[PDB]
RNA sequence: CCGAUAACGAACGAGACUCUGGCAUGCUAACUAGUUACGCGACCCCCGAGCGGUCGGCGUCCCCCAACUUCUUAGAGGGACAAGUGGCGUUCAGCCACCCGAGAUUGAGCAAUAACAGGUCUGUGAUGCCCUUAGAUGUCCGGGGCUGCACGCGCGCUACACUGACUGGCUCAGCGUGUGCCUACCCUACGCCGGCAGGCGCGGGUAACCCGUUGAACCCCAUUCGUGAUGGGGAUCGGGGAUUGCAAUUAUUCCCCAUGAACGAGGAAUUCCCAGUAAGUGCGGGUCAUAAGCUUGCGUUGAUUAAGUCCCUGCCCUUUGUACACACCGCC
């Protein structure tokens, strides 16, 4: 709309502030050390970023 | 002195409008009396110097009555204004501590408060549904069936 | 001190663009013979080396 | 010589049947200041007979949820109950546990798996060790249930139940639970 | 000049970064610099715990990712100048270097 | 009960017990070390394992003339 | 007369308790995190503490000055911790200061009473697992 | 024959302080003493009259065996469970007015003076104090 | 097996009925006193250690949770 | 695995492997970890102690102005192999008991062929086909709903009390997090105000440097209560005060005062579990502007029973029967 309402809701905070940063997926996000991923895309680059399985 | 009991002793007492237990400890005695608790037991016989060691029964006509007109009287004696019930009344706006079938009133003026200006809680209490706003899905079935 | 993020985020941070560079390297390098990419970062300045089967591509 | 608690030589006691003697630990060897030891006494079969026995008394009174780790609170009902047995009869406190042992492992018991007359069918005689397992479970569920609405404390409640046992005057729990055993397995020979 | 710097050294395979902290050290000792022993600082364990499933169906498996973190400490404090005398951190892809000096 | 030896350690055991009978003896330790210099063993467990079922083999091929 | 730097450091270990007894020679003291040792926290369990003195008698320690430093673990757990460097400090005081035939009599008698004023307990703890509350322990299950 | 605090029954110490406090009147005891609750996780208020002269003899024992304690250390040594009704149960901190009080009457008496650095310590006059209350407690409970 | 309505404080028949039996029998708890004189337990605490104070009652335990009692020594 | 052997030589799985736990007074080191020593202090002493006792009070890498690595951290290594003894065994493969030993079975991760019309198109700029595409099934904004309650079920929390609750005193952890690409939102010491939730200034920490010696809970020690729906239990409900946010009503959460309901150990049934296990007990992480009765981990206290069986429910191998092959939830 007019440029006052189109994005007017704030999001400065909540799960419509975080996106994963793969998918722009809002759901299952991992917030922790700076990851802001998605629960399935972290399974996928997880090999890649470093968190490597031992138990 | 864990004596014969006290030949003035009353197994009962009859406070306000409501009897309480002699055989009992006096700061657990007058939480039997709507409005007063543990806590505000507690203050209301530290602020009127009565012995905390001694039952119900024991206490004397004089004492029995210093204890009333303190439980009344709560903002004279010293009583913070953060221990009562009816703080900032909704109607006459002073602080004070209801006791009797005065609390059981001022509740049901309340609760019609509510109902004339049927307002969502006031519906939610005609209806008798829960007003806190918790899930009634599947709990409070018993008050039902 | 302040402006320095944490070794954690830190270690982390890299991973993310080591796995951010493979993929975008993955998508466009794919016909090429694309094979893996190498990260020799240094404090000066970092490097990127490209594994790919075809390299006059 | 040891004075479990600081009192109570344990080098007085005496088992009254070889049945049970080498699966209760009261001698010398086996005798401790203090009931509370982790000896891993559950690694392996028959470690158990080389616990002693106020330790696996001690280990017994903590069930019903509520206490399943307070040794401390145990060990100090232990304690209390055996001041008031030594008080309250006059003997030896770990003697009157040994005979409310001995007196309380039921010494015949009813299993199988066909059709039942009542409970089981066939009667079989029980082990020396699984009759120090059930002395000591009878025992503590007696002074449990006497307890758990009464003024009267575990300590007194735990007290009566060995020295009622020690004699056997139908009013300890365990021994009423012996006898009843004995005439389940009796009548199912 | 006189100098003291405080070299720390962070990856996460302990085998390049035990490599890395012996050349430093040994290259010192030919450079007849006094060298503090490596520190070893306690390693720290980053563990994220994803459920396997991308579905939400399934018989709720776990999946437990760790990320082992290394850090390490060498204390180069020869009495004559040392930037110039140790201009080189000869490293290897992985581990990270942070030349510091007493006043940080 | 579930010490069995696997193929692995009793047939690398067999092999360096014809290859190098003379050098290895009775001693779980001696043996653990030759078998230190004459194979390349990857794991430490293994070896130990190795180790063992040829003192085994050994105790029994001083008497009996065991397969190897 | 004055002979120094006659003195050992043994520590003693029960689930995560650390507790490092400093032997040394001087009149009969000890003491843990500077309180006497009858001034302890669970008293109910006090002579787990005074064990090690009274098996092997006041006497062997009456030239020894032992002051145990103990942190790490719960109230119990420490008490083990405790007794465990006493007991351990003395037999190697006694081994590297004095005959080990001497070390040899007070170590039977720590080592036949209860060998864990001697030898650690190894077991720790167990790892929860992502299927129940505990290591073992599993969350009910339903088929209706 | 000497004695310190460490040496003698810290329950049985305690209560010795805070009679001695209480005889020798000077602590600056607050005007709710009578009212508050010593803690958020408290059900009902304290039992004793005196329990400002029990925390204050609490709590200057308790700056004998580690320094630099400040108001928010105190409500963490005095904090305790609360049993939040139907919830799961958790840990409370205890109250900071009565922790900052407590400690503000006790440099009024001149036995608690504070640190270079944050929170604050005993005097040589407190620590004087502590160690021959230790002396009597100890030479009571021998004789 | 109803209501137990002890006595909460001592009567004329009760109070010398605890004075001239009770310090006359081995086991004296205050559970066993209260379940014996049918006092309510805080009076049978409260009558106990007055009993102490008196010296016709030796103390042996003295316990938060179990407070035992016993007879003075006859001979 | 050992052995017979129309089989011989192999392959995957198992095992080996990886991580973790338990021992190394043996090596390498540590002013971002300490301990002993010494020197200052502060006290108690005082008989007189004096190399007295206590101090998480202060120093000796504020480099010449202590040592050392026991305790802490983490690397290289060692260590356990059924190795030794006795017995059983075809005296083979192996099993049982015991000595010495920290340990004589620590927990996980990975995990074969073949398959399921098992779940996911609501994870994806993974995707085919179909549908919609400007009055949109795109996208944004406002409000509501996802919470709604005669009722049924599942996972749990709190309990029914005295092996307790309450009030005070005492005294012990370990995982692990901590200021942001977008992105606004960090962990908090100390001081002051307030009764509490909180508010106000001053700092520290991108972290073995600051929170933090993580002064946790249970437990322990004293007090009151006293077998009653009671000081058990805290559901429901009224009034008031704060915090987050743009917004708190259908109560976000928190605090204070009042009401004090069922519930007195639970029918038929049914779940999980073998040693630091069950259970009691709290604490971190995730979610998180606001928040845990959830989950993932951690520590603390610490057992009863059992070292067996195929009885029930199932699994593996061989033999056998079969009208079954969508395979007994079959066929008829
Ligand atoms: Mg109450
Ligand atoms: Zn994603």
């Amino acid at each position: 709309g007019h440029q006052q309402l189109y994005w007017s809701h704030p999001r400065k905070f909540g799960q419509g502030s975080r996106s994963c940063r793969v998918c722009s997926n809002r759901h299952g996000l991992i917030r922790k050390y700076g990851l802001n991923m998605c629960r399935q895309c972290f399974r996928q680059y997880a090999k890649d970023i470093g968190f490597i399985k031992l138990d | 002195m864990s004596l014969v009991i006290p030949e003035k002793f009353q197994h009962i007492l009859r406070v306000l409008n409501t009897n309480i237990d002699g055989r009992r400890k006096i700061a657990f005695a007058i939480t039997a009396i709507k409005g007063v608790g543990r806590r505000y037991a507690h203050v209301v016989l530290r602020k009127a110097d009565i012995d905390l060691t001694k039952r119900a029964g024991e206490l004397t006509e004089d004492e029995v009555e210093r204890v009333i007109t303190i439980m009344q009287n709560p903002r004279q004696y010293k009583i913070p204004d953060w221990f009562l019930n009816r703080q900032k009344d909704v109607k006459d706006g002073k602080y004070s501590q209801v006791l009797a079938n005065g609390l059981d009133n001022k509740l049901r003026e309340d609760l019609e408060r509510l109902k004339k200006i049927r307002a969502h809680r006031g519906l939610r209490h005609f209806w008798g549904l829960r007003v806190r706003g918790q899930h009634t899905k599947t709990t409070g079935r018993r008050g039902r069936t | 001190m302040a402006v320095q993020i944490s070794k954690k985020r830190k270690f982390v941070a890299d991973g993310i663009f080591k796995a951010e560079l493979n993929e975008f390297l993955t998508r466009e390098l794919a016909e090429d013979g694309y094979s893996g990419v190498e990260v020799r970062v240094t404090p000066t300045r970092t490097e990127i080396i490209i594994l790919a089967t075809r390299t006059q591509n | 010589d040891i004075k479990l608690f600081g009192k109570w030589s344990t080098d007085d006691v005496q088992i009254n049947d070889i049945s049970l003697q080498d699966y209760i630990a009261v001698k010398e060897k086996y005798a401790k200041y203090l009931p509370h030891s982790a000896g891993r006494y559950a690694a392996k079969r028959f470690r158990k007979a080389q616990c002693p026995i106020v330790e696996r008394l001690t280990n017994s009174m903590m069930m019903h949820g509520r206490n399943n780790g307070k040794k401390l609170m145990t060990v100090r009902i232990v304690k209390h109950a055996f001041e008031i047995i030594h008080l309250l009869t006059g003997e030896n406190p770990l003697q009157v546990l040994v005979n409310a042992i001995i007196n309380s492992g039921p010494r015949e018991d009813s299993t199988r798996i066909g059709r039942a007359g009542t409970v089981r069918r066939q009667a079989v005689d029980v082990s020396p060790l699984r009759r120090v397992n059930q002395a000591i479970w009878l025992l503590c569920t007696g002074a449990r249930e006497a307890a758990f609405r009464n003024i009267k404390t575990i300590a007194e409640c735990l007290a009566d139940e060995l020295i009622n046992a020690a004699k056997g005057s139908s009013n300890s729990y365990a021994i009423k639970k012996k006898d009843e055993l004995e005439r389940v397995a009796k009548s199912n020979r | 000049a006189i100098h003291r710097i405080r070299i720390t050294l962070t990856s996460r395979n302990v085998k390049s970064l035990e490599k890395v902290c012996a050349d430093l050290i040994r290259g010192a000792k030919e450079k007849n610099l006094k060298v503090k022993g490596p520190v070893r600082m306690p390693t720290k364990t980053l563990r994220i715990t994803t459920r396997k499933t991308p579905c939400g169906e399934g018989s709720k498996t776990w999946d437990r990712f760790q990320m082992r973190i290394h850090k390490r400490l060498i204390d180069l404090h020869s009495p004559s100048e040392i930037v110039k005398q140790i201009t080189s951190i000869s490293i290897e892809p992985g581990v990270e270097v942070e030349v510091t000096i007493a006043d940080a | 009960m579930g010490r069995v030896r696997t193929k692995t350690v009793k047939k690398a055991a067999r092999v360096i017990i014809e290859k190098y009978y003379t050098r290895l003896g009775n001693d779980f330790h001696t043996n653990k070390r030759v078998c230190e210099e004459i194979a390349i063993i990857p794991s430490k467990k293994l070896r130990n394992k190795i180790a063992g079922y040829v003192t085994h083999l050994m105790k029994r091929i001083q008497r009996g003339p065991v397969r190897g | 007369s004055k002979g120094p730097l006659q003195s050992v450091q043994v520590f003693g270990r029960k689930k995560t308790a650390t507790a490092v007894a400093h032997c040394k020679r001087g009149n009969g003291l000890i003491k843990v995190n500077g309180r006497p040792l009858e001034m302890i926290e669970p008293r109910t369990l006090q002579y787990k503490l005074l064990e090690p003195v009274l098996l092997l008698g006041k006497e062997r320690f009456a030239g020894v000055d032992i002051r145990v430093r103990v942190k790490g673990g719960g109230h119990v757990a420490q008490i083990y911790a405790i007794r465990q460097s006493i007991s351990k400090a003395l037999v190697a005081y006694y081994q590297k200061y004095v005959d080990e035939a001497s070390k040899k009599e007070i170590k039977d008698i720590l080592i036949q009473y209860d060998r864990t004023l001697l030898v650690a307990d190894p077991r720790r703890c167990e790892s929860k697992k992502f299927g129940g509350p505990g290591a073992r322990a599993r969350y009910q299950k339903s088929y209706r | 024959p000497g004695v310190t605090v460490k040496d003698v029954n810290q329950q049985e110490f305690v209560r010795a302080l805070a009679a001695f406090l209480k005889k020798s009147g000077k602590l600056k005891v607050p005007e709710w003493v009578d009212t508050v609750k010593l803690a958020k996780h408290k059900e009902l208020a304290p039992y004793d009259e005196n329990w400002f002269y029990t925390r204050a003899a609490s709590t200057a024992r308790h700056l004998y065996l580690r320094g630099g304690a400040g108001v928010g250390s105190m409500t963490k040594i005095y904090g305790g469970r609360q049993r939040n009704g139907v919830m799961p149960s958790h840990f409370s901190r205890g109250s900071k007015s009565v922790a900052r009080r407590v400690l503000q009457a006790l440099e009024g008496l001149k036995m608690v003076e504070k640190d270079q650095d944050g929170g604050r310590k005993l005097t040589p006059q407190g620590q004087r104090d502590l160690d021959r209350i230790a002396g009597q407690v100890a030479a009571a409970n021998k004789k | 097996r109803d209501k137990l309505n002890n006595l909460v404080l001592f009567d004329k028949a009760t109070y010398d009925k605890l004075c001239k039996e009770v310090p006359n029998y081995k086991l004296i708890t205050p559970a066993v006193v209260s379940e014996r004189l049918k006092i309510r337990g805080s009076l049978a605490r409260a009558a106990l250690q007055e009993l102490l104070s008196k010296g016709l009652i030796k103390l042996v335990s003295k316990h938060r949770a179990q407070v035992i009692y016993t007879r003075n020594t006859k001979g």
